[PDB]
């Protein structure tokens, strides 16, 4: 009765889009048919805001799938749950993107977006009142990035007085497969930071060194990194789904997270004692976005513990680490730390801790594409693909200013005494 | 026989305010349909608490109440609860999303949707009154809601009602159980819209009553419930003039001549005694003396502060149960001789004194015991000002660096607002001073 | 310590202990402070939907 | 480990309780308004009080007693004596004194005294103080009440009177003044620990009972005999005495101790001043505790009478002993509150 509507785009959005409806399928105990097979019964109170519920008791994701490419949609459409979508939102193209950013933003992707925005329409009109909307998408490619931030600046003209959230993969530190991610990633941020009000920075590399390190995969795919990451929205979309209070809706949450609009990127942390989950939630290496912590300071901090578990002990060892580490947040702030606490646990754990933090540290991941960026704007390498698409190079210039204020601004706040 | 209204703003307004009507359903009689078998006069009468309790032909006892939130979860609550058949629906009133922990949302944006309707049915309760004393207005300095819309209601009471007179209990935020960071934006700015509307305002810190909690009922972790439960003592034990037959505090205007000679210095300090555990098969039971003495120990206020660091200008102490006028002199004059009581010059060094032969009354399967003598009291002192100041200067330390502004101007409000309401709280700590200090 | 105006009734007493003798807005101003308000939000409203038409 | 913050840098007694703290190993400092600390070593003026315990999780101290300044300074020391009943208008270790107002005033009380004793020809010496002066300066001694109470009129700030005790003990050689100070603390509990070592700071130049124009004979501060007269440092070093060396000094002189003669009235004097407020400034049930180090002036008179003329609540050490008394402060109160990882300096006055 306050309704989210999720949207996936790429191919990279829709395999997390859709892992991450398995995930949260099963903790509501729906089957692949849209059944409802569980035993407790806040597995629905709060049902609604991702479901709508329909015929004979069926319960179908408010989810709506977007590609310029039929392949990956196909996939999903095998998946396990792949029955469980309605098929009228399958929204998808034959020409795909070519990883080109201006090809899903302004060529291929406008002549698609309208038949999304329809099917959008049709969900959010069913809505008691809508809450606002989330995206899964990758920055490094063409349709997530190039049209999934077409979509968003669209939603946002026909709906601008809801929320915009995303969880977007950005480019990785080091490893990459394809030549022009920082040109499609720049101008995909240079969106984000004016049209979402929260974003969660996911890359592939942090992703990988938990699932190799630390979950002992020997031979991790984006199999495994999606169900990290598909586990990690779980976490941070509980409160939403769940009875609770701290950080109920989309709103409530943003009021909490984003002290100044435009520094609403976040890292996300899961884990795996008490004590032991709270120091994990807050250690580097169970940051899904590579940036150290402790090279910034935290404005604000949502953390999710699940599972049955003495309030008394975590409310404790929350306070010791603040305590304890007093340093890495910021003093003009009062109280930034939130914790919530959900009974309901993930399946094949019984306590869970999911971590969102609003760190400055986040600047170094757009620090980092902004060089790689800049090295190759400095000689225009690769920029015919993109004019050629009727772009201006202005359009670069512009992308590049923003994220380097961005960058200026995170640091600013770094500094700040009280 | 004059009536009052309560009304409950908010997720914390609601919630309270439903312990409170159970709490006063017991202390009465009245069961969970309304019904009251003490009561001889069906369908009417003029009796002490029927300034609480309306009545219908088929001797059923409304309370003269309204409920009113932004959105529907907590008020459903109350529509499905064990005193559902207590209210009429139109009584509770639903919005669809709340103020998102937003004041200016709360009273700009949604208030002026719904502040209307809220009146309407507020009306519909006044319509039905012989006379009106005025209004007990139950809310959250935190909430969106609970400060948005409260402030923008109290505005528009003091102008359907001008001459009636408004209280306040409020709940000033504790980050232990507070839901976010905002609150001391939102606690600020709707003490400055109310001020000049409230006649007396009850604060009830949720640290202190979570530290009662912990100490002296051994919950390791207390929920809501358990506060509202030893909130609504409190409360009663203040309305409790207003229900029952006496000669103090029977008219919601001696609230104010007894504890508040100065209009903005309208925030009487609370302390209840004694909060003793049920689960102390017995509790050897306390004196007058003791629990009097009680009164006078931070531990045992709605609000930790030192009022031996400021100065008194009233003070009342209400009994409940086994009391007489010689045992309480008897305490007052070895209390003085132990403790540090300074009035100001311009007032006498005196408390005023009531009591009600009725025990406390508990909740079943509550946490705290049946006790044959409580006592709280009101004392109006300077101290207070100590919750104002550590108010103040979490608002000072996030508006320095305008944080969290931009969702109270994307909301319609101007930055100038902040300015002005941390400029009245700056005065009111002064004024504060001015009086308490030398 | 003087105890005056002492009262007694079947559910209690009340009296007073002496110890120590001594030494609004308009209902059109409301109207028009939350018509500006509404009228911020229509203006913030306006500017983003003429750039978002850009 | 635990966490303080440092909010009076001009503290050289908390400034090296501070790098004490530091050498630990088990504190960390934080800077003047991160609320999440331990222990405030806090300002001397507007300390906020009303933000102290509460801050979930932390069991917070502050090195203040709020209300203690009713007893550390001039005017209000003057009423505290006169007005509790404890301490009595009549007390015998407190020179008769009156609180004085420029332009609740006692200037009418003190002429009354003053002309019942030159009615009996009896020492009419008395002495104007007050807490705007500073640097020994704003302190007049006179015989004639006149020349005082026109001289207090030309100042703006509420000054006290007191009588000039005429016969004080003066040491020999020299013929010379002095006062006694001594360094008391009271923890969280409220104990009162006395510091074994004192100090006689001292006056250079012999009594001159025939003119008061000259300060340097009758003002002991460190700060006029340093800076004023050129035999600053002859008898001792800087004008500073301890006490073994006054204690064989009153044996060899005058066949008694220091215990006897003056330490005993010393601590009468310690428990009674700071017993009276005990009830207005203990923290024993308080959300956060206290503690505060005090400096305690005596004079002593030429019968061995000690007199109390004024109590310090932001006292400075003797530098000799800052080392032994600020790692008392930390053992008895602060690691007293906040333990560590694993003789007594200090006189316990028990009450
Ligand atoms: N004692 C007590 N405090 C409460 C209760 N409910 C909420 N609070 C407190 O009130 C503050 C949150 O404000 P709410 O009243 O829940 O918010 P609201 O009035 O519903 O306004 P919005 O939800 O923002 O639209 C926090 O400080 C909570 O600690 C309650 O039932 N009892
Ligand atoms: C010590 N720090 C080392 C961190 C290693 O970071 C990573 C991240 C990944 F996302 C992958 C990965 C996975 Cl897991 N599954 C895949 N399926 C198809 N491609 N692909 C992947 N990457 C493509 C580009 C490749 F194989 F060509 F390299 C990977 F191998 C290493
Ligand atoms: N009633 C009195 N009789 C005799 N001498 C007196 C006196 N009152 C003060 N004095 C002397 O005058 C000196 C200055 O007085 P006082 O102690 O109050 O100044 P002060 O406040 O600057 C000391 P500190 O610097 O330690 O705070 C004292 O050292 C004392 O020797
Ligand atoms: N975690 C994850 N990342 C992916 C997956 N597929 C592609 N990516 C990432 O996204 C980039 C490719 O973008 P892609 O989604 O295929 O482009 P698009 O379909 O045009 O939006 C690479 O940087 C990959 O790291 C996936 O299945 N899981
Ligand atoms: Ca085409
Ligand atoms: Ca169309
Ligand atoms: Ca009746
Ligand atoms: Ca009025
Ligand atoms: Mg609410
Ligand atoms: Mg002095």
């Amino acid at each position: 009765m306050r309704e989210i509507v999720h949207i996936q785009a790429g191919q990279c959005g829709n395999q997390i889009g859709a892992k991450f409806w398995e995930v949260i399928s099963d903790e509501h105990g729906i089957d692949p048919t849209g059944s409802y097979h569980g035993d407790s019964d806040l597995q629905l109170e709060r049902i609604n805001v991702y479901y709508n519920e329909a015929t004979g008791n069926k319960y179908v994701p408010r989810a709506i799938l977007v590609d310029l490419e039929p392949g990956t949609m196909d996939s999903v459409r095998s998946g396990p749950f792949g029955q469980i979508f309605r098929p009228d939102n399958f929204v998808f193209g034959q020409s795909g993107a070519g990883n080109n950013w201006a090809k899903g933003h302004y060529t291929e992707g406008a002549e698609l977006v309208d038949s999304v925005l329809d099917v959008v329409r049709k969900e959010s009109e069913s809505c008691d009142c809508l809450q606002g909307f989330q995206l899964t998408h990758s920055l490094g490619g063409g349709t997530g990035s190039g049209m999934g931030t077409l979509l968003i600046s669209k939603i946002r003209e026909e709906y601008p007085d809801r929320i915009m959230n995303t969880f977007s993969v950005m480019p990785s530190p080091k490893v990459s497969d394809t030549v022009v991610e920082p040109y499609n990633a720049t101008l995909s941020v240079h969106q984000l930071v004016e049209n979402t009000d929260e974003t969660y920075c996911i890359d592939n590399e942090a992703l990988y060194d938990i699932c190799f390190r630390t979950l002992k995969l020997t031979t991790p795919t984006y199999g495994d990194l999606n169900h990290l990451v598909s586990a990690t929205m779980s976490g941070v979309t509980t409160c939403l789904r769940f009875p609770g209070q701290l950080n109920a809706d989309l709103r409530k949450l943003a009021v909490n997270m984003v002290p100044f609009p435009r520094l609403h990127f976040f890292m996300p942390g899961f884990a795996p004692t008490v004590p032991e989950l709270t120091q994990q939630m807050f250690d580097s290496k169970n940051m899904m976005a590579a940036c150290d912590p402790r090279h910034g300071r935290y404005l604000t901090v949502a953390a999710i513990f699940r599972g049955r578990m003495s309030m008394k002990e975590v409310d404790e060892q929350m306070l010791n680490v603040q305590n304890k580490n007093s340093s890495y947040f910021v003093e003009w702030i009062p109280n930034n730390v939130k914790t919530a606490v959900c009974d309901i646990p993930p399946r094949g754990l019984k306590m869970s801790a999911t971590f969102i933090g609003n760190s400055t540290a986040i600047q170094e991941l757009f620090k980092r594409i902004s060089e790689q960026f800049t090295a190759m704007f400095r000689r225009k390498a690769f920029l015919h693909w993109y004019t050629g698409e009727g772009m201006d190079e202005m359009e670069f210039t512009e992308a590049e200013s923003n994220m380097n204020d961005l960058v200026s601004e995170y640091q600013q706040y770094q500094d700040a005494t009280a | 026989m004059r009536e009052c209204i309560s009304i409950h703003v908010g997720q914390a307004g609601v919630q309270i305010g439903n312990a409170c009507w159970e709490l006063y359903c017991l202390e009465h009689g009245i069961q969970p349909d309304g019904q009251m078998p003490s009561d001889k006069t069906i369908g009417g009468g003029d009796d002490s608490f029927n300034t609480f309790f309306s009545e219908t032909g088929a001797g059923k006892h409304v309370p003269r109440a309204v409920f009113v939130d932004l959105e529907p979860t907590v008020i459903d609550e109350v529509r499905t609860g064990t005193y559902r058949q207590l209210f009429h629906p139109e009584q509770l009133i639903t919005g669809k999303e709340d103020a998102a922990n937003n004041y200016a949302r709360g009273h700009y944006t949604i208030g002026k949707e719904i502040i209307d309707l809220v009146l309407d049915r507020i009306r519909k309760l006044a319509d039905q009154c012989t006379g009106l004393q005025g209004f007990l207005v139950f809310h959250s300095f935190g909430g969106g809601t609970g400060s948005g819309f409260t402030s923008l209601l109290m505005e528009r009471l003091s102008v359907d009602y001008g001459k009636k007179s408004k209280l306040e209990f409020s709940i000033y935020p504790a980050p232990q159980v507070s839901t976010a960071v905002v609150e001391p934006y939102n606690s600020i700015l709707t003490t400055h819209t109310t001020l000049e509307h409230s006649d007396c305002a009850f604060m009830v810190d949720n640290e202190a009553i979570y530290d009662i909690c912990r100490r002296n009922l051994d919950i390791e972790r207390p929920t809501y419930t358990n506060l509202n439960r030893l909130i609504s003592q409190i409360v009663s034990s203040i309305t409790a003039s207003l229900r029952f037959d006496g000669a103090l505090n029977v008219d919601l205007t001696e609230f104010q001549t007894n504890l508040v000679p100065y209009p903005r210095i309208h925030f009487p300090l609370a302390t209840y005694a004694p909060v003793i555990s049920a689960e102390k098969a017995y509790h050897e039971q306390l004196s007058v003396a003791e629990i009097t003495n009680a009164c006078f120990e931070p531990a045992n206020q709605m609000v930790k502060c030192d009022p031996r660091h400021g100065k008194y200008m009233a003070c009342c102490l209400l009994y409940r149960g086994d009391v007489v006028p010689k045992d309480v002199n008897a305490a007052i004059a070895t209390i003085k001789t132990k403790r540090s009581i300074q009035f100001v010059d311009w007032c006498p060094t005196g408390f005023k004194v009531g009591i009600n032969y009725q025990p406390p009354t508990v909740v079943p399967g509550g946490d705290l015991a049946k006790v044959q003598r409580a006592v709280c009291m009101l004392s109006n002192t300077t101290a207070i000002a100590e919750a104002w100041a550590r108010l103040d200067h979490k608002f000072d330390l996030m508006y320095a660096k305008r944080a969290f502004v931009h969702w109270y101007v994307g909301e319609g409000m101007e930055e100038g607002e902040f300015s002005e309401a941390r400029e009245d709280m700056a005065a009111l700590e002064k004024d504060y001073e001015e009086v308490g200090v030398d | 310590m003087e105890v005056i105006e002492l009262n007694k009734c079947t559910s209690g007493q009340s009296f007073e202990v002496i110890l120590k003798p001594p030494s609004d807005p308009s209902l059109e101003e409301i109207q028009k402070k939350l018509e500006a308000a509404e009228e911020r939000r229509k203006y913030q409203e306006a500017e983003l939907l003429k750039h978002l038409a850009e | 480990m635990y966490t303080f913050v440092v909010r009076d840098e001009n503290s050289s007694v908390y400034a090296e309780v501070s790098r004490l703290l530091l050498a630990t190993g088990q504190w960390k400092r934080l800077r003047k308004d991160n609320p999440r600390f331990n222990l405030m070593l806090g300002e001397r003026n507007r300390l906020p009080f009303g933000r102290l315990g509460h801050e979930p999780g932390l069991v917070q101290l502050v090195n203040y007693y709020r209300g203690a300044d009713k007893l550390c300074r001039k005017a209000s020391l003057v009423k505290l004596i006169k007005t509790s009943p404890e301490l009595s208008e009549s007390c015998t270790w407190f020179p008769e004194s009156y609180v004085i107002y420029p332009t609740t005033d006692e200037r009418e009380v003190f002429l009354a005294a003053y002309n019942r004793r030159r009615e009996g020809r009896e020492g009419n010496v008395w002495i104007a103080k007050s807490s705007a002066g500073a640097k020994g300066e704003g302190i007049l001694i006179s015989s004639e009440a006149s020349e005082l109470l026109d001289f207090i009129d030309e100042q703006g700030q509420v000054h006290v009177i007191q009588k000039y005790l005429e016969k004080p003990l003066l040491l020999e050689p020299g013929h010379r003044k002095f006062d006694i100070r001594s360094w008391v603390l009271v923890d969280h509990l409220y104990n009162i620990y006395l510091y074994r070592e004192g100090v006689l700071r001292t006056s250079s130049e012999p009594y001159n009972s025939a003119n008061f124009q000259d300060k340097t004979c009758h003002l002991t501060n460190h700060c006029i005999q340093k800076e004023y007269s050129k035999n600053y440092g002859r008898y001792e070093e800087g004008n500073e005495m301890f006490f073994e060396e006054f204690n064989q000094y009153l044996m060899d002189a005058l066949n008694t101790t220091l215990e006897n003669s003056i330490l005993l009235q010393i601590k009468h004097i310690i428990r009674s001043c700071l017993m009276c407020i005990e009830p207005a400034i203990s923290t024993k049930h308080l959300h956060y505790q206290s503690f505060q180090l005090f400096g305690f002036d005596f004079m002593v008179d030429e019968e061995l009478k000690v007199w109390l003329i004024e109590v310090n609540g932001a006292p400075a050490c003797a530098q000799k002993l800052y080392a032994e008394l600020c790692q008392g402060i930390v053992d008895v109160a602060i690691s007293s509150v906040f333990p560590l990882a694993d003789t007594s300096i200090f006189i316990k006055l028990h009450h």
